[PDB]
RNA sequence: CCGAGCCUGGUGAUAGCUGGUUGUCCAAGAUGAAUCUUAGUUCAACUUUAAAUUUGCCCACAGAACCCAAAUCCCCUUGUAAAUUUAACUGUUAGUCCAAAGAGGAACAGCUCUUUGGACACUAGGAAAAAACCUUGUAGAGAGAGUAAAAAAUUUAACACCCAUAGUAGGCCUAAAAGCAGCCACCAAUUAAGAAAGCGUUCAAGCUCAACACAAAAAUCCCAAACAUAUA
RNA sequence: UCCUUAAAUAGGGAUGGCUCCACGAGGGUUCAGCUG
RNA sequence: ACCUCGGAGCAGAACCCAACCUCCGAGCAGUACAUGCUAAGACUUCACCAGUCAAAGCGAACCUUUGAUCCAAUAACUUGACCAACGGAACAAGUUACCCUAGGGAUAACAGCGCAAUCCUAUUCUAGAGUCCAUAUCAACAAUAGGGUUUACGACCUCGAUGUUGGAUCAGGACAUCCCGAUGGUGCAGCCGCUAUUAAAGGUUCGUUUGUUCAACGAUUAAAGUCCUACGUGAUCUGAGUUCAGACCGGAGUAAUCCAGGUCGGUUUCUAUCUACUUUAAUUCCUCCCUGUACGAAAGGACAAGAGAAAUAAGG
């Protein structure tokens, strides 16, 4: 039959070429990320579809902020072949009531609070 | 149809895919590597030992002849203390370096057949060479004394 | 008794039970029977099926002919036809129940060894009837030493090991990366792709 | 030259084959979700 | 126009059966039980509307059997915004293909069953045409832009060269079977050689192992045209 | 099995059991003739 | 044969899961006579009906499957008949081709389409036969391919005027070649065969029985090929078998009726709108010459080349 599909843990266990290869550390890791649906829900199963309306990535390639929490890990676990995950950067530090309406997320995965 | 069927089944587009997706892809050796840069002892001992028993030596090319002819010749050989031999040149080009006949190299080669003795009866093996008019008579070295043809002439004479 | 045993038809006291084809028995990778015993020489099945009485009377008789019997040995590696297949009559249409025992057959899985020889004699002298036995068995199959075997097998490995491929049958089905989980079955995740059906790809890593 | 039946769907098939077009697109689908596991394993 | 006339009436007979069922626009909306029952219906499930108030789904850890696998169930968080209940209610409710686990059949079927999931009965792009494969969905106008899936690949059989003295036709049984119908030993010389590995002899005789030595075929008519090398 | 034809899945013959006189747009077989 | 209920597998781990699916079992008994009464809270065979478990309490003591309602009977408590088609019409069978209506391609037969078990073909292996001799020839057990000609299977198109088989007419096509052509081998001296490669331009008979396709038989032929074409072709024909209403024989049945059987008889419509189409260098055989020459011990008997006769086909 086709079922949930369980990922074993070794999987989501960086290596040290795979932290050179994308440029993160795991000391002092990113705390959002910036997921974007790439792929559609159609053809997936129901719980995919699911978890994508859960998160929030009804339209694709919208970015959407998330916290890299466990369970929101669980979720995108879950639908990671719909999915592009990618730190989000802050150069300039979260902004500022000041700045809240002066920023944009550029390409590279930084919210930067001057545009 | 069943999974397992006596046909190899199609395989969803997806799964084929993946297989040719995930195709072994065998490692480049750099450059061209290709392109890139007891029998045997026991004839070292007898003909080591051969070397000092003969105190005459010389070659001929004895392939032409026939199985008994051969045999026939043999037997007139063996009337006398001479004794036939052949060995390879595969290793007998290395015992020429070995025991110091380095006038021996352009001698031995093809069929060589070794007439080691110690009494010349070469006058009547020459005549009986005469009858058979082939089979002519090669240089060799007596006692570390090399002997042309007409060295081998002037000392049956 | 340095010669090849006569296998039986049937088994004496059949199967009063009709039971289902259960294709694993032919699918997947020969866990039995996989490894030498007694012998140096056998016949490796390179894919899974199923084992007649025609085809035990093939190889009894061919491996029989064509071996030395004071130096060469034979034994089965195989049970004797123990799965009824029951085959229904020559002509009715569909219903009435299952069938009834027709033939008796003994399932084979891939890495399995069939007949396995051994006495006073070197491969080549062997690989020509081991080898006609092989085609006409009804799977692939090789005629196989044991250090053919053994260069076989550590080729794998060195293929597993040393293709340069980033992206390998097992981590993509493990990690169900595309979601290729909806197109793949759940025994491809120990099969790793080197099985599909009952015929294994020996050249797939 | 027909294939029985439908297409596509039977046990005889339209041979269907894999251009180096379906592999590029595949292994780049490959990638970004490695990329992915990545960002998921911290 | 007689297996039971015709006309009128009952009569607008009855029909679980066929056909038909007329303005515009928007929205929600899809696969069990019983039944003289499987061409139908009732209940359920689903569905729609309105209403009430309060948790609902996802969900890690902990937890769920002895006998003899994929997964599932359960729920703190968390992502989320839905769920339950109340009132009213029609209609759909004995489907198709694909992937997967099985059963039956013939490890046939565009075959028949059960289960998980997907798609179709809904838009569009692609796979030649294309319900069911892949990409993709929420709607309009644009003579803008970035992309998704998305193009089949392969061509394949030469071969070393030599020459082979002799114990003896090794014996046994075998008319003789000597290497060859068969057992048993399987030594041996020259420098170097298996009392037989294959042809051929009633038996001999004549030849080679070596070693000396150096894939495909079916019926109207093949089926885009073509192209090997201009920068990824 | 015999006759019929060169050839014969045709035709004819070796209360019950038989006897077909005549008849028939009945159903079969046939000689001869006749003929598009 | 089955129809209700239950246990096991399919259905491996909460529950749930079919079948003409694979197996098994039951229509109660034994016990006691608190095996009483009441009652929180729950389960539930996917609905309902029905079916389960149960603390506390009271009362004695110190249990382990079948079925509704109505209706009857009993003073009542309670009880019964079947309802086993086991959610149960209170009580009703055969038959229809004399049939009728409403429908159904959601459902049979011919046909089409899948499939290839069966069938057919080709290779691989030599077991083996082939006096020895695998491979001149044939071939077992099997293996691998291909075909879609049989027998079957499926129920996907067509049941809102298409019977079917044979025959006639006209044929289109495949080649897996029956003849004619060109070759290799041969267990081919010649003739002859056997085998294989290539070749689809052309050709591929007439009769008796039978409705026959086939078949047997007779006589021929260079040969009387295997197939596909809706088992080609009935808006071109025919209706002999089979198929409708009549009737017998035999058989089944109480009868009505029926029958894969035997027999006699039995309506075959269409004025063509559209497409399409309506004038596209022969073949064989025999005789003769070569020549009763080659070949062959003889018997027998050629090639290749040429001439003459016919016959057919096409065109006049
Ligand atoms: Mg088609
Ligand atoms: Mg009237
Ligand atoms: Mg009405
Ligand atoms: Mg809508
Ligand atoms: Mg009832
Ligand atoms: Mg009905
Ligand atoms: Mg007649
Ligand atoms: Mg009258
Ligand atoms: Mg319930
Ligand atoms: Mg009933
Ligand atoms: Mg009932
Ligand atoms: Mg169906
Ligand atoms: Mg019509
Ligand atoms: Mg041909
Ligand atoms: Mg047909
Ligand atoms: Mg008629
Ligand atoms: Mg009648
Ligand atoms: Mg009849
Ligand atoms: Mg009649
Ligand atoms: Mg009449
Ligand atoms: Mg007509
Ligand atoms: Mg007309
Ligand atoms: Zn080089």
């Amino acid at each position: 039959k086709f079922t949930r599909s369980r990922i074993p843990e070794k999987v989501f266990q960086a290596s040290p070429e795979d932290h050179e290869k994308y440029g993160g550390d795991p000391q002092n890791p990113h705390k959002l990320h910036i997921v974007t649906r790439i792929k559609s829900t159609r053809r997936r199963p129901y719980w995919e579809k699911d978890i994508i309306k859960m998160l929030g990535l009804e339209k694709a390639h919208t970015p959407q902020v998330h916290k890299n929490i466990p369970s929101v890990n669980a979720k995108l676990k879950v639908v990671k072949h719909l999915i592009r995950i990618k730190p989000l950067k802050l150069p300039q530090g979260l902004p500022a009531e000041e700045n809240m309406s002066n920023t944009c997320l550029k390409s590279t995965g930084e919210l930067v609070v001057q545009w | 149809s069943k999974a397992v069927t006596r046909h190899r089944r199609v395989m969803h587009f997806q799964r084929q895919k993946l297989m040719a997706v995930t195709e072994y892809i065998p490692p480049k050796p750099a450059i061209h590597p290709s392109c890139l840069p007891g029998l045997i002892r026991l004839l070292r001992r007898e003909i080591a030992a051969v070397f000092q028993d003969n105190r005459m030596i010389a070659v001929c090319q004895n392939v032409a002849l026939s199985a008994e002819d051969k045999l026939l010749m043999r037997h007139q050989l063996r009337k006398h203390k001479i004794l036939m031999k052949v060995f390879p040149n595969q290793v007998l080009k290395p015992f020429l370096e070995d025991s110091k006949y380095q006038n021996l190299l352009p001698l031995f080669v093809g069929h060589n057949m070794l007439l080691v003795s110690e009494e010349p009866k070469v006058k009547e093996m020459v005549r009986i060479l005469r009858t058979v008019p082939f089979l002519p008579l090669l240089g060799g070295c007596i006692d570390d004394t090399i002997l042309s043809r007409q060295g081998f002439i002037n000392y049956s004479k | 008794k340095p010669k090849l045993r006569f296998i039986e038809r049937a088994p004496l006291v059949p199967k009063v039970r009709r039971e289902p084809k259960n294709l694993s028995d032919i699918r997947g990778p020969s866990t039995e029977a996989t490894e030498f015993t007694e012998g140096n020489f056998a016949i490796l099945a390179l894919g899974g099926g199923y084992l007649h009485w025609g085809h035990f009377e093939m190889m009894r008789l061919t491996i029989n002919r064509s071996m030395d019997p004071k130096n060469m040995f034979a034994i089965w590696r195989v049970p004797a036809p123990f799965k009824p297949i029951t085959r229904k009559s020559v002509g009715h249409r569909m219903g009435g129940g299952k069938g009834a025992i027709d033939h008796y057959v003994t399932p084979v899985k891939a890495g399995r060894l069939v007949v396995e020889m051994g006495g006073r004699c070197e491969f080549e002298e062997v690989q020509g009837f081991l080898d006609q036995v092989a085609h006409k068995l009804p799977f692939a199959a090789k005629a196989v030493s044991r250090g053919t075997l053994e260069k076989m097998r550590k080729d794998q490995e060195e293929r597993e090991r040393n293709n340069q491929n980033p992206w390998t049958f097992e981590r993509i089905a493990t990690a169900n990366m595309l979601g290729i989980r909806k197109v793949l079955s759940p025994y491809d995740l120990t099969h790793k792709g080197k099985y599909w059906g009952k015929f294994y790809m020996p050249k797939r890593v | 030259g027909r294939i029985p039946g439908r297409q596509w769907i039977g046990k005889h098939r339209r041979p269907r084959f894999v251009s180096l077009r379906a592999k590029q697109n595949m292994i780049r689908r490959l990638e970004i979700e490695a990329e992915n596991h990545y960002w998921l394993s911290m």
